[PDB]
């Protein structure tokens, strides 16, 4: 869900513990490739806030790059796409609506 | 084997219930009463018959009793029918309860051993809680969801859901049923919590507790906060929380041999607790009126009581009067408005340390049956006032017998009173500004009854009594809680050689084995029962 | 035939150690001692060196790698390899004699034929001087197997060399974006920059390092001046700090009595004649040295906490400074700005080697064995 | 040649080798073991057991290590105990029967044919507790030295299961095999079959007793870094209620491992195994520390008979020891011999040592058959200068006394002196743990920095100091519980050092009443001089003349191992009656103080009767009060000020 | 007043007043969603106008391609904000013996963020019934109000 902006058809592929022919396998950890995932939650800046009210906050997901350049308590501007992903309620069974977040670009 | 032997014991036990019939005639030879008790029980349908076990042991040279008491739960189905068919022929909507009592020994529950499971056993201790009396399913109708066929013959203790046959064999699945709530028997059921006797705990062990359960007309015969004695069945009950304990846990499985080509493997963990099931209860621990009348007709008994309300204490007639008077009430409902009054009497005992003021509290708690004792430092409001157990074990909530809800209609010995905090003394004074007590947690609000006297022992700010100060300053307890005391007793000590040699003699003379140095005019053998005659006098 | 596998007959545990920079520059990479921040994730798979404080360890306990099962009706053993944190019992007999058979008779585990390994784990927190500006010393999880297991003890600085690997965990289902992994380091070899005194045997390189120190003579004054030479003079103080380290002799009476073989010292004075620099200098030169301060946490900080141990379902006592240090120096500063609850812990520890507690779930008598400076 | 799988054990070869030892051992360890009369050393102990019914064979394992022909076995039972002890169960029965058939005998046969015999091997080597027990040590003999903090209720565990059949009037039973109950689906077909209908009936089954115990473990050495471990261990039938909270113990058994279920829902098991000890023997006593009060523990001395176990509770002594004890008691200077040998490294202070000795004896304990109780104790305080025995005395008491928690300062408060309620994380339930004084229901509770304990905490001892009981009313518990402890305290004055220009009652900074409710108060001021401190300095430095003080036998003093055998006799076996003639010298000594309160009188009788436990006198005599009162007056230097 | 609410007139319009305690989060609900079958490669669209548990709509059970075949094409779908409010009877006038009671209250589109917690209001609403995953009685439902408009004292404090 977080690698393309368009809702690509899901592909729940299965981690291969056996070959197509049926043989055993072992894992070449570090010929495999990895990427950092992080989410950071941003709440409204308290001096612009209409004071007295509660804080309100939303979840930002960062790919490999920007992971190193946020820390809690700093004033931060983000830009991204406010995706509304999953299918809560209308699929599966039951209310609370869709999971809303920003893809931080 | 005992599909054979059980009938032989039924024929044996029913014979004990037949070859004996009431004698004692002219106080001569004796022969057991039970038919006369059944002919009494005829009137009431209570079906709650009591059997003395000592009368059972002499027949068959004990070889019946030593068998039955060991094998009990396997013979109990045969003894109960061993009653029915006697009743069916000396006598013409039926359930029974049967008890054996007056067993030869008491086993302290620390010496409960699994070698006794299912056997009869004798137990005693302190009841710490009771619980809401509830229906137990017993015999109930079960109806098939597939057809109107029903069954009433029951499997009931556990496994209570699945009779194996449907009165028409064909079903698209035969094994499973639904219950009915309408056509069922039920019996009243209760759980009570019992605690080890503080006179017999091990060194450094805590007062062990165990769960004991009641059925039938024995229900509502336990009372919190007091010594009780029991007899009944060493039951065992499944317990889950023993997971994570050391040692292997036995797991059952259904075999796999001789069935072929047809937790899906079929497995279970059978880990158990040892509760107890009790059939008999008593609240352990003529010529009387000829003594009660005999004392009140005499002129001095008041002065005898003053010098016998605490025999070992030397002098201190003042406090002796106070405590004797504290064991006696005043008319609380003495109003026209329909609000009651603080009819009971409160006392505080004060003085420099090494006064025997603390001994009185031990004597009282040794003597006054509705009394209890607290160190008053080691305490909390939630232990004086009743706590609550929060809706646990699938039942509803239950109230926990706090030490000051207990000692209704009597004395609480609050030793070292001043070392209590502001919190619990105010909890007391809110329970003295009203006789009632109120509790809130979890939205469950309860107002308890209370009506109590407090006996408080207190100590000056510096222990030494300042002769030159008011009691408010010396004693350092705030005026509202210093109010609502009918009297304060104050003691001050110094060398008075004419007494000190008599006191020193009294202490050392006490250290000769159980000697008469503290012999009263008369003893508790009449004093407590006389006090009950005094209570119900209402002058 | 079907046979016991050679991994189940494996007499021994095998480990690796890297090559030091000397061998990298000689003949002209392989082991930079990385920061826990510097690890940048995508090193998964690699053999890496990391250094930092071992803040917390579990106790060693067995963790199974293979389960051995016994089948009577076959007589064949069944061996199940255990790889994840959990397993399910292979109760249905897989044997080659029951497979082509009607009855599939049962089996029972053998708790000594089951190949274990000694399992231990620790946190390393970042080494503070390597933290960036404004940032926090974050932590990494290390797993240990076999003979290495006791080489890590809390409150010490180490190089860990080992292989850095994923573990299957992600959060709690909703707080997820697919195929996340936890990560851990499987420890292979250890070296530690302040060494354990208990290992001290003499071999071809250490005796000459002692002998060349002796032969110049005046060793006692040479070492006093060599303690904290970055502060002026006052040798009598620094000369006594060398005795604090060597400490004298522990005496046991052979008759149920013990008297402290250790030195306890105060550095009373006015401002400007440096104190914390001497305290800090002796914290570096002392293995197991520790540094403390007057106020804040020091009640628990000088005491055993009690903790529900994260990795396994038991409580543990967690040692404050006087217990995180032992057989070594505890340094106290701003001293009189402590309080009675701190002193009445300290006052017992100078007098004797032990502490005693009797509040809540704690009733122990606890070994201190610390020098207070 | 026959051999067990995975194993080096031959049944018959070990069988004959054990018999060869069992019919020929005679203290060869004294000859062989190191540089250290009798005969048939075990045959006397076997022909001892058969008339007593005590089925247990307690075995000193090191008999085998020294002996010529069973070094081949010591390293087997140590490493294969579950199997090697299963051999011993059989060999000893056959080795009992060899003592039948060689004897013209009565009918011992008709039961020992059927009954069962067992071994409890305990005398094994030392180990660093839990910590050195790497997985190579799984399923081996082990021992632990330590103490108990709590014990669970007795647990029912299945040994024969029972099956009730919903039809057709036949039940079934099955014996448990290695943790499973293989329940038959088939209805015992030959009667008839129904596929699945059979029940399992709880109350028909046969159960073991099981119990679980929590051990605070205390090694002879611990590595720098360590902290106390609460091991959890299990004990089976014939050991249940053997040992309990506050006991100091050597225990032996098999180190084990077991999985844990992750949850009550499904059979997924944690791979990081749990570990415990299966107890096989517990050594309830030692030679170095005295014996638990026989009056207190009277409830369990008969329970050991009623439960049929001889796991010992009290030190055995032979006539050759009691004969020596009585020949020692006759000497004129026993009153100072003990007071020296109680602390051979502590100089002078013999007023202090002697009253402490009279604490350890207790004195007399008495009751009125329902209504009252009194006990022999003295509660002690030490005051005056630093740099003195005070802290070391509290250790020697602690290391002799079988029970007691060395509480200290502000680090010890009410919730942990009396009992507290806590979550047992290993099962996640509320459970009650005995506090420090409750664990000390006996012996000594040794308290230090007594005045730096808070105003709130001191209020518990203010009841306990003579009433010897604590009474509770907090959530979950309402009880009064026993706290039979004697109490001993170290204190220091107001300010520092000492200051004779202020009255002691002020100088101590302890309130007048609590100070009075101590039975003896010691003033231990230094008052320096030559020809004392020089003699002290020589004494101390002789401890550094020889780097372990083996020459401390100089200045002759009792072996501690005899002194504890004396006290644990006198304590156990004499109930000294305060004679009616002793009053006349006693009351004047009290009144002379009055020209102070009954606690002195109530102390003098409890102190003077201890001075009759010493010298083993059934009755108090007019002399023994005289030394007791002088001790009270001189302990506070009453002549000076 | 809430004290006079009854099972009488369930799903009529109701006028009532109180204090708003809290205002939760602007949860996101659909109003247009476009949907493709992951096996049939076949597209539809669904709209919902007004209903915004046991009600409204769900993705169609099937369009073989079996159950739950449908992917929501988020990047060609339109959504709306709704909010959860709680109103309680004004503490100035409630039983002396117990706490006030309150009602779950919900609102949609432009009606969101009009109100601040602690303002005094009159609500016009549909008193309506829903099922709560309790843990309440043997068979029961929970009341709620769908706000269909709102007004206030002109500005509180
Ligand atoms: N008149 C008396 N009768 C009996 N015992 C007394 C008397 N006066 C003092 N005592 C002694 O006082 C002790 C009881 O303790 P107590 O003086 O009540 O403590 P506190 O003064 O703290 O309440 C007993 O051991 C008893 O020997
Ligand atoms: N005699 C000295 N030689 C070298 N540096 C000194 C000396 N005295 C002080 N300093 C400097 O002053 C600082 C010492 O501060 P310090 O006096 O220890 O604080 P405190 O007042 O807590 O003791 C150090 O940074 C050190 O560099
Ligand atoms: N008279 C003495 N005899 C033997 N040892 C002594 C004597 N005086 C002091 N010591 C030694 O001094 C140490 C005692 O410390 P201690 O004085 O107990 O601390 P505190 O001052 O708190 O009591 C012990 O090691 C003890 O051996
Ligand atoms: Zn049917
Ligand atoms: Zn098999
Ligand atoms: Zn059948
Ligand atoms: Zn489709």
């Amino acid at each position: 869900a977080t690698t393309t902006l368009t809702t690509r058809i899901p592909t729940p592929a299965i981690y291969p513990t056996e070959d197509t022919e049926g043989n055993k396998l072992t894992t070449e950890y570090g010929y495999s490739t990895f990427i950092d995932h992080q989410r950071i939650t941003v709440q409204e800046m308290p001096e612009m806030a209409p004071a007295g009210q509660l804080p309100r906050s939303i979840d930002v997901i960062l790919d490999d790059d920007l992971v190193d350049k946020t820390k809690p308590g700093d004033r931060v501007n983000v830009v991204g796409v406010f995706k509304s992903l999953g299918a809560g309620g209308m699929n599966q069974s039951n209310l609370i609506g869709f999971k809303t977040l920003i893809l931080g670009n | 084997v005992d599909d054979v032997t059980g009938e032989k014991v039924r024929e044996a036990f029913e014979q004990f219930l037949e070859d004996f019939s009431v004698q004692s005639t002219d106080t001569g030879e004796v022969e057991k009463v039970y038919r006369a008790q059944i002919e009494f029980m005829k009137i009431y349908d209570l079906n709650t018959i009591y059997i003395d076990y000592q009368h059972l042991s002499m027949r068959e040279n004990g070889a019946l009793a030593m068998a039955i008491s060991e094998q009990y739960y396997r013979f109990l189905p045969f003894l109960q029918k061993g009653l029915r068919r006697v009743v069916r022929k000396y006598a013409p909507e039926r359930v029974f309860q049967i008890s054996f009592f007056n067993l030869p020994t008491v086993h302290r529950i620390r010496d409960i051993r699994s070698e006794k499971i299912g056997s009869l056993l004798s137990i005693s201790g302190t009841v710490t809680r009771t619980s809401e009396v509830r229906p137990e399913l017993y015999k109930a109708s079960f109806t098939c969801d597939m057809c109107r066929a029903i069954v009433d013959n029951v499997e009931q203790s556990f496994k209570y859901t699945e009779p194996t046959f449907c009165p028409n064999p064909s079903c698209e699945n035969r094994a499973f049923w639904t219950l009915n709530v309408t056509r069922s028997r039920f019996l009243d059921w209760q759980k009570v919590r019992i605690q080890e006797n503080a006179n017999e705990i091990p060194t450094g062990s805590m007062p062990r507790t165990l769960d004991v359960i009641l059925r039938g007309d024995s229900v509502e015969r336990a009372k919190p906060g007091d010594r009780c004695k029991f007899t009944g069945v060493e039951i065992v009950v499944p317990d889950v929380t023993q997971l994570g304990l050391p040692g292997v846990k036995p797991s059952s499985t259904l075999d796999t041999r001789g069935i072929s080509k047809t937790r899906s493997l079929g497995v279970r963990d059978l880990t158990y607790k040892i509760s107890f099931l009790a059939c008999h209860v008593i609240s352990i621990g003529s010529d009387e009126i000829n003594e009660l009348k005999e004392m009140v007709k005499d002129e001095h008994i008041y002065d005898k009581l003053v010098r016998s309300i605490a025999p070992a204490v030397f002098g201190h007639e003042a406090v002796k009067k106070g405590i004797l008077l504290q064991m006696l009430g005043g008319v609380h409902k003495s109003t026209v408005e329909g609000i009651k009054l603080r009819g009971d009497i409160n006392i505080c005992v004060v003085g420099d340390p090494s006064t025997s003021k603390s001994q009185f509290l031990k004597y009282v708690v040794g003597f006054a049956p509705r009394s209890v004792y607290t160190s008053g430092k080691a305490s909390s409001a939630a232990g004086l006032t009743a706590a609550v157990v929060r809706d646990e074990e699938g039942g509803d909530y239950t109230i926990e017998a706090g030490a000051l809800m207990l000692a209704d209609n009597g004395i609480c010995c609050i030793d070292e009173f001043d070392k209590m905090d502001i919190s619990d003394q105010v909890a007391i004074h809110e329970a003295m500004e009203q006789q009632t007590i109120s509790i809130a947690k979890a939205g469950i609000h309860a107002t308890l009854n209370a009506r109590t006297s407090i006996l408080a022992a207190a100590n000056p700010v510096g222990g030494r009594y300042n002769r030159k100060l008011s009691l408010r300053g010396n004693l350092n307890m705030t005026a509202p809680i210093m109010s609502r005391f009918d009297l304060f007793f104050v003691i001050l000590d110094d060398c008075n050689e004419k007494i000190d040699t008599e006191l020193a003699s009294h202490i050392v003379d006490l250290h000769m084995k159980r000697d008469e140095a503290i012999e009263p005019p008369f003893s508790a053998e009449q004093l407590r029962r006389y006090i009950k005659y005094a209570r119900t006098f209402k002058p | 035939t079907e046979l016991f596998p050679p991994n189940l007959t494996r007499r021994y545990f095998l480990y690796f150690k890297p090559l030091s920079q000397n061998c990298a520059r000689r003949y002209r990479i392989s082991s930079k001692p990385l920061s826990v921040r510097q690890i940048k994730g995508d090193f998964l798979g690699q053999l890496i060196t990391v250094r930092g404080i071992i803040t917390r360890v579990s106790d060693v306990k067995p963790a199974v790698e293979v389960i051995a099962y016994t089948c009577d009706q076959c007589g064949y053993e069944v061996f199940q390899e255990v790889n994840s944190r959990t397993f399910t019992p292979l109760s249905e007999c897989t044997s080659e004699e029951c497979s082509q058979n009607q009855t599939k008779g049962q089996l029972f585990m053998s708790t000594r034929a089951s190949k274990f390994s000694a399992f231990q784990e620790c946190k390393i927190q970042e080494l503070s001087q390597q933290v960036p500006v404004g940032h926090i010393p974050r932590s990494l999880n290390i797993h240990v197997n076999g003979t290495l297991v006791r080489s890590l003890s809390p409150g010490d600085i180490v190089d860990v060399t080992g292989i850095f690997l994923p573990a299957p965990y992600t959060g709690f289902k909703a707080l997820k974006a697919g195929l996340l992994t936890e990560t851990y380091l499987e420890a292979q070899f250890v070296r530690q920059h302040k060494k354990k005194f208990a290992s001290f045997s003499l071999t071809s390189d250490v005796e000459e390092r002692v002998m060349e120190l002796i032969t110049s003579g005046d060793v006692y004054n040479r070492l006093a001046k060599s303690i904290a030479p970055e502060i002026y003079g006052n040798l009598d103080v620094k000369k006594a700090l060398l005795l604090l380290l060597v400490g004298g002799v522990d005496k046991r009476v052979g008759d149920g009595m013990k008297i402290r073989g250790d030195i306890n010292v105060c550095l009373m004075g006015d401002p400007g004649v440096a104190k914390s620099q001497l305290l800090k200098a002796i914290c570096k030169i002392s293995p197991r040295g520790v540094y403390t301060t007057g106020k804040g946490s020091s009640g628990v900080g000088l005491t055993a906490a009690v903790m529900k141990d994260p990795v396994t379902d038991e409580m543990i006592l967690e040692g404050g400074a006087l217990v995180l240090a032992d057989n070594g120096i505890c340094c106290i500063d701003e001293f009189d700005k402590m309080d009675e609850s701190d002193r009445t812990a300290i006052h017992e520890v100078m007098e004797q080697q032990t502490i005693s507690i009797s509040k809540a779930g704690i009733n122990t008598t606890l070994n201190a064995r610390t020098s207070i400076l | 040649l026959r051999i067990i799988w995975g194993t080096n054990v031959s049944i018959q070869e070990c069988t004959t080798n054990f018999r060869n030892f069992l019919m020929s051992f005679k203290y060869k360890f004294r000859k062989i073991l190191d540089e250290r009369d009798e005969e048939l050393y075990y045959i006397k102990q076997l022909n001892e057991m058969r008339e007593l019914g005590t089925s247990n064979l307690n075995l000193d394992a090191r008999n085998l290590l020294a002996y010529k022909q069973t070094e081949d076995l010591y390293h087997q039972l140590l490493n294969y105990p579950q199997e090697v002890i299963s051999i011993m169960d059989q060999t000893i029965k056959d080795c009992m029967v060899s003592l039948i058939v060689d004897n013209n005998l009565d009918y011992d046969l008709d039961e020992i044919e059927t009954k069962f015999y067992k071994v409890r091997p305990y005398n094994v080597g030392s180990c660093k507790g839990m910590r050195e027990l790497n997985p190579n040590d799984i399923d081996k003999l082990i021992n632990l030295k330590g103490l108990v903090l709590r014990s669970t209720p007795v647990i029912p565990d299945m040994k024969v299961a029972f099956f009730k059949c919903n039809v057709c009037d036949h039940t079934m039973a099955v014996e448990i095999d290695r943790g499973v109950i293989q329940e038959p689906a088939r209805c015992e077909r030959i009667d008839c079959n129904e596929p699945n209908s059979m029940s399992l009936i709880h109350n028909r089954c046969s159960f073991a007793d099981k119990q679980v115990i929590k051990l605070q473990e205390t090694p002879d050495f611990v590595p720098d870094g360590q902290t106390p471990h609460s091991i959890s261990l299990c004990v089976y039938d014939e050991l249940v209620d053997s040992c309990r909270a506050g006991d100091r113990i050597e225990v032996t058994g098999t180190f084990r491992s077991i999985p844990i279920r992750a949850n009550s829902r499904q059979r997924v098991l944690k791979s990081l195994y749990k570990t415990y000890v299966d107890v096989v023997h517990v050594k309830k006593v030692s030679d170095k520390r005295l014996d638990v009060d026989t009056s207190t523990i009277e409830q369990e001395l008969m329970q050991n008979k009623v439960d049929h176990n001889e796991v010992e509770e009290v030190r055995q002594i032979t006539d050759q020891d009691l004969a020596k004890i009585r020949e020692v008691a006759a000497r004129e200077d026993l009153y100072s011999l003990l007071a020296r040998s109680i602390a051979p490294s502590i100089y002078e202070l013999e007023d202090v040592k002697k009253g402490i000795l009279l604490q350890l004896f207790g004195g007399t304990n008495k009751t009125f058959t329902k209504g009252g109780r009194y006990r022999g104790d003295i509660n002690i305080l030490l005051c005056g200068d630093p740099s003195t025995s005070k802290s070391q005395i509290l250790q020697y008491v602690h290391k002799i006394t079988p029970r007691g928690v060395y509480t200290s300062g502000k680090g010890s408060s009410a919730v942990g002196l009396t009992a507290y309620i806590t979550r047992d994380v290993d099962t996640k339930q509320l459970v009650l743990e005995s506090g420090a004084l409750v664990l000390s229901d006996g012996g000594v509770c040794c308290i230090d920095e007594f005045d730096k304990m808070s105003d709130s905490t001191r209020s518990v001892l203010h009841e306990v100091m003579e009433q010897q009981t604590i009474s509770i009313a907090k959530a979950g518990i309402i009880t009064t519980l026993n706290a039979r402890s004697s109490i001993l305290a170290s204190a220091n004055p107001i300010g520092s050092r000492y200051n004779p220009n202020l009255p002691v009652t002020e100088n101590i900074d302890l309130p007048p009443p609590l100070l009075s409710r101590f039975d003896l108060v010691y003033l231990v001021l230094d008052k320096v001089d030559e020809k004392n401190d020089r003699e002290l300095a020589k004494h101390l430095t002789n401890l550094y003349l020889e780097d372990k003080p083996e020459h401390i036998s100089q200045d002759d003093v009792l072996p501690v191992e005899f002194l504890t055998m004396y006290i644990s006799y006198a304590k156990e076996h004499i109930h000294p009656i305060i004679t009616e003639a002793a009053k006349t010298e006693l009351v004047r000594a009290y009144v002379g103080m009055r020209k102070a309160t009954t606690r002195q009188l109530e102390s003098m009788i409890r102190l003077a009767e201890a001075h009759a436990k010493m010298k083993l006198k059934n009755v108090v005599e007019l002399e023994d009060v005289q030394e007791a009162v002088r001790l009270i007056r001189s302990a506070i230097k009453d002549y000076a000020t | 007043p809430l004290r006079d609410l009854d099972s009488e007139h369930v799903s009529k319009i109701v006028r009532l007043s109180g204090i708003i305690i809290s205002t939760s989060v602007l949860s996101s609900r659909a109003t247009y969603l476009s949907i493709m079958c992951r096996n049939c490669r076949h597209t539809t669209s669904i709209t919902i106008n007004n209903f915004n548990t046991g009600n409204t709509v769900s993705l169609p059970r099937s369009c073989n391609c079996g159950p739950d075949p449908y992917i929501i094409i988020h990047e060609s779908s339109k959504f709306i904000d709704q909010q959860f409010l709680k109103l309680q009877e004004i503490p100035e006038l409630v039983p002396v013996g117990e706490m006030p009671r309150n009602l779950t209250m919900t609102c949609d589109r432009y009606l969101t963020n009009k109100v601040i917690p602690g303002t005094r209001v009159t609500i016009v609403g549909i008193y309506s019934i829903y099922n709560s995953k309790n843990g309440s009685g043997v068979a029961i439902r929970t009341p709620y109000i769908k706000i269909l408009g709102i007004q206030s004292d002109v500005e509180t404090s």
